[PDB]
């Protein structure tokens, strides 16, 4: 919201699992720092140790 | 032409380990069989053929 009077309900919060002939799971590419332009952006929490 | 299709990017993958710097030389390796294939235009290698 904007501004106070501005309500939107489009953002789409989605979760999924990694399986290979489905959801390919890689690295962010070294040289560019930039998904290539076919493939998306995801994001996941990771713990440290024990 | 193989780094703008973003969908062929797999094989650029692959392609960086013999990037040769003149054709003769790949034409040298894949006589003795150092290669396996090689990426170039049709009359050339027909010519070759
Ligand atoms: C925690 O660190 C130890 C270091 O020896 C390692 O063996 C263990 O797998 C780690 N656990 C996690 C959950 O990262
Ligand atoms: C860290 O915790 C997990 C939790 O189940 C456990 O499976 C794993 O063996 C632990 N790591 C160790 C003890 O290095």
């Amino acid at each position: 919201s904007f501004s106070d009077c501005e309500p939107d309900d489009n953002h789409l919060s989605i979760v999924t699992l990694e399986e290979a002939p489905f959801v390919i799971v890689e690295d962010i590419d070294p040289l560019t720092e930039t998904c290539v332009r076919n493939t998306v952006p995801c994001r996941k929490f990771v713990k440290i140790n024990n | 032409y193989f780094r703008r299709q973003v969908e062929l990017s797999t094989m650029y993958r692959h392609m960086e380990k013999h990037n040769y710097e003149s054709a003769a030389e790949a034409i040298q390796a894949v006589r003795d069989n150092k290669l396996h294939a090689f990426i170039w235009d049709s009359a050339v290698l027909e010519f070759e053929a």
